[PDB]
């Protein structure tokens, strides 16, 4: 009889819909497609994001991020991959993770609980890697579960916790800087040429502190380059980002003449030009959702610690050029603040920045996203984003902080046969 | 003129009959049938109540399918006694780790308007209260609690409770 | 990082989702044993 | 001052007196009249009630027309007994096949808020219920019922029952 | 269906033939609308949905050759759309060459495969069946909604 | 099937409707005896 | 007094605030280690 042995190229819909919802500050799949080596990606997504009904309408604008990511298969199974790939039919099945037993739980991952508590591995071990090299601070430890059920709640229902705003207490410099290095000289005597030695040491451990974290960053000071296998990240494939708006509604009974409901909803696309995929792989696609740091209780530096010196206040370019950085506290940026939380500034960095401020009238005061309270905790609680902070801004719905419509307009141009050949044996 | 179309309790439309017939009231309140889903009503046309000083409840549990902090839970209730056994009436929120028998020695309160007339009492309202366990691995239980310092009497009665997580669909002619 | 910084915001209302799917049709997918309605 | 427009029973605009002089409560609780219509209002100046346990009740029939689940049912009701039979008052949903005469032995009770006093009761509310036949090929009722441990004693009163299937058309000067 | 059979062939079958009523006219749309917002104190951030659209079916003139009756019908429909749908993929367990490779000659040679409501579904029952072309998953896409969506008035979606 | 396939949607409002009948007009139906009004 | 006198009324209506800083850019003010989205 008759046995097909190719095919031809021809473009597949695979479009559908989106329901989405979210926290701030923490990132949450939204879309997922498996692709087989060979094919062409294109991506067109429209919808609308919204979020919770305001308690007094809109004062403030959030900024939305939209990323795509290909992930081949070879960088998640690894050498079990490869091996499956030779020995063709009749190789052994790939493994899986546990979940914990609810609808809710791996829905970061951006798909409902099987009854079975049972996942395919590079769904999950994919996510870590686009989090690991791209949304953590380079100083912190990577994340390594190596099963779903491991994590706690508001990281299984929702995604991991995201980063603030650059500034100037959420964008320190890393906890292991330097502020002095000792060399070893002798009683009466010291060597000059050896102290040239010294210098160029500390040159190389700065670079490594500041700038140079990861080892595709090494390489690119030589001026060299890497390949995304080489260190084995996943791959960018876009990135969008705006700012979401919306209008008022006024209320026009006896009671709340006066008052009013500030309603965002905003149109957005996220559009990705044809991409050629050159292996077996998973495409993901994420969102986050995040407000400009404000807090109530942030002070000027200058105004806060005691009493000026001329190293402070001079502004003198051979004093701000040739120093060391300098360690101040928690309390001489925020008037609640602990003095045993210690970070690390860049001499003068109080010339180049300034702080928004907030008027004490507007302390505790419903709506108007801020931070109540001076963040508590070591510095990596500090940095990242508390989604509690936000709950005084909404009003109570099922659909948490954020949701969104959304439809997703993919075509995939791959070599499969039609239905038509599946089902006839002749 | 119009109808009202607006309530306060909004009861579950199957009722279950007492499985009891005596109850004692301690400072350990016992709770008169076995909690269930966040919707009961519960009548009973005869119930002894022995002597002690205390209470005894009947109680719902709560569901946490729903992420909100605050819930508002209702209660509409009708209890008439044969004697005068001076008492007040509250609304008690509890945590268990397993299906309780008993009131915990940890519990809060909350006051509600009722119609004492002595041996009667009515009431229909509503009440916001935090619903998430508040100390992990726990579940939390509502009731609707009455204390004395009991005699020998009898009752009868019936009691409703209802946790506002979802909205009651009705026919309005006009719209 | 690679290739994107993109941006995204359009000016309008938020019209409601029409079609679940459908950009561009390829070859047939369903078959019934005749037309269905 | 403004009139308020809105209110919560609706009553019949046509009155019926009771053709009974006597009734016996019991665990099957009789019917007072010939159920009728989805709306209906019965006063009666003088009603002798036997001694016995259980209860006696004033019902109507749903009507079936509009295919909707659920619907709002009032009740208005003043009664006064000469004693003090401590009772409780309650609304009760049953189905029969054919006309009833007593209450069957499945039925579902609902709480309403009233004002007890002592041989006096007085109540006007409204309650949603689920007025579809729920089993094939029967009809629905639902009821005002009094139920106590009753000894020989006298009372007098009127109770009105109505089905929210229509609205009620008044004149307001302003509109 | 016979006409389907003579179809094949080449050839063709009247409607008096087969017996069958004759299709005349056939019109299609979607209906859209607006919202309304809530202004008292309560229901302040709350909106209500009116759908309400405009319409036109046209039939051109048409000869009648012998007398009868000539119908008008209506049918109103959702996208099916259900909360706890899975892709095919995720919920199968272990995954084999067959069902991940794509390869040609694998897909367009095998006979079609009988699955289960489970396999994608969330509360799907095992013991119901039905059979699919090899291959299908990768030719389409279903729709995700999130578990918050989950038992939630309006939006009509199929919730079991 | 056979012979339709078309589309009807129309943007606007929905005017209430305006006359039971005509769209055009053939031969007199009815006679009471005179003029009626 | 010196110098300014002058006036600062616009219609419209008052847009809300988008982001928090930013004018004109100089130079890099943060160094975390590399990047971080």
């Amino acid at each position: 009889s008759n046995v097909q042995t190719g095919a031809e190229r021809m473009p597949h819909d695979l479009s559908h819909l989106g329901f989405l919802a979210g926290q701030i500050g923490r990132l949450i799949t939204i879309s997922t497609t498996p692709v087989i080596a060979g094919d062409s990606f294109e991506m067109d997504a429209v919808g609308a994001l919204r979020l919770s009904p305001l308690r007094r309408g809109l004062a403030i604008d959030s900024t939305v991020d939209i990323f795509t990511f290909y992930v081949p298969h070879r960088h998640v199974y690894g050498e079990q991959w490869i091996k499956f790939m030779k020995d063709g039919v009749n190789a052994a099945p790939l493994p899986t993770v546990n979940t914990t037993g609810y609808i809710d739980h791996a829905a970061f991952l951006g798909t409902i609980n099987p009854d079975t508590n049972k996942i395919p591995k590079h769904l999950f071990q994919g996510y870590l890697n686009i989090y690991n090299n791209y949304f953590k601070a380079p100083w912190m430890p990577d994340r390594t579960e190596a099963n779903p059920n491991q994590l706690n709640e508001d990281d299984a229902r929702y995604g991991f916790r995201c980063c603030h705003l650059k500034n100037i207490w959420t964008a320190p410099l890393p906890p292991e800087t330097e502020l002095s290095r000792q060399m070893t000289t002798s009683t009466t005597s010291i060597d000059i040429m050896g102290l040239q030695a010294a210098y160029a040491n500390l040159h190389t451990d700065q670079e490594r502190d500041y700038f140079m974290q990861r080892y595709r960053d090494v390489i690119s000071s030589f001026g060299g380059k890497t390949s995304y296998d080489a260190d084995n990240r996943p791959l960018l494939v876009m990135r969008s980002n705006f700012w979401a708006s919306g209008y008022d509604v006024d209320g026009t009974d006896q009671t709340s003449l006066g008052q009013f409901s500030g309603r965002v909803q905003q149109t957005y696309k996220h559009s990705v030009p044809r991409f050629f995929v050159p292996e077996h792989g998973t495409m993901f696609t994420l969102a986050l959702v995040r407000f400009p740091p404000t807090a109530t209780k942030e002070i000027q530096y200058l105004n806060a610690k005691g009493a000026l010196t001329y190293t402070d206040i001079a502004g003198d370019p051979a004093l701000y050029g040739n120093l060391p950085p300098r360690e101040i506290s928690m309390k001489d940026v925020f008037r609640s603040g602990d003095a045993s939380k210690k970070f690390k500034i860049a001499e003068g960095q109080w010339y180049r920045y300034a702080p928004s401020y907030v008027s004490p009238a507007y302390h505790l005061l419903e709506g108007f996203p801020f931070i109540q309270e001076p963040p508590s905790g070591d510095l990596q609680e500090r940095v990242l984003i508390r989604h509690h902070d936000y709950d005084q801004c909404f009003q109570s719905v099922q659909l948490l902080q954020w949701n969104s419509q959304v439809k997703f307009n993919v075509t995939v141009y791959r070599n499969l046969p039609t239905t038509r050949d599946s089902i006839m044996t002749s | 003129m119009f109808q009202t179309f607006i309530s306060r309790h909004n009861s579950n439309f199957f009722s279950d009959k007492l499985v009891a017939t005596s109850v004692t009231p301690a400072s350990l309140a016992p709770v008169l049938q076995t909690p269930k889903a966040a919707s009961s009503t519960l009548y009973f046309n005869q119930l002894t109540v022995n002597a002690g000083n205390g209470g005894f409840l009947h109680c719902i549990q709560m569901d946490t399918s729903v992420n909100a902090a605050n819930q508002v839970v209702s209660v509409g209730a009708d209890i008439a006694f044969d004697a005068d056994p001076k008492f007040f009436a509250c609304l008690v929120r509890f945590e268990s780790a397993s299906v309780p028998t008993t009131l915990p020695t940890d519990y809060d309160v909350y006051p509600l308007d009722g119609r004492h007339d002595g041996g009667y009492y009515t009431v229909k309202d509503c009440v916001t209260i935090d619903v998430l366990p508040r100390e992990p691995g726990n579940n939390v239980y509502v009731g609707f609690m009455v204390w004395s310092n009991f005699t020998a009497t009898k009752c009868r009665g019936l009691v409703s409770l209802n946790q506002v997580i979802k909205e009651i669909i009705c026919l309005q002619p006009l719209k | 990082s690679k290739g994107k910084k993109r941006s995204g915001a359009r000016p309008g209302r938020p019209q409601p989702l029409r079609g679940t799917k459908g950009k561009r049709k390829g070859a047939r997918l369903w078959y019934v044993g005749g037309q269905q309605f």
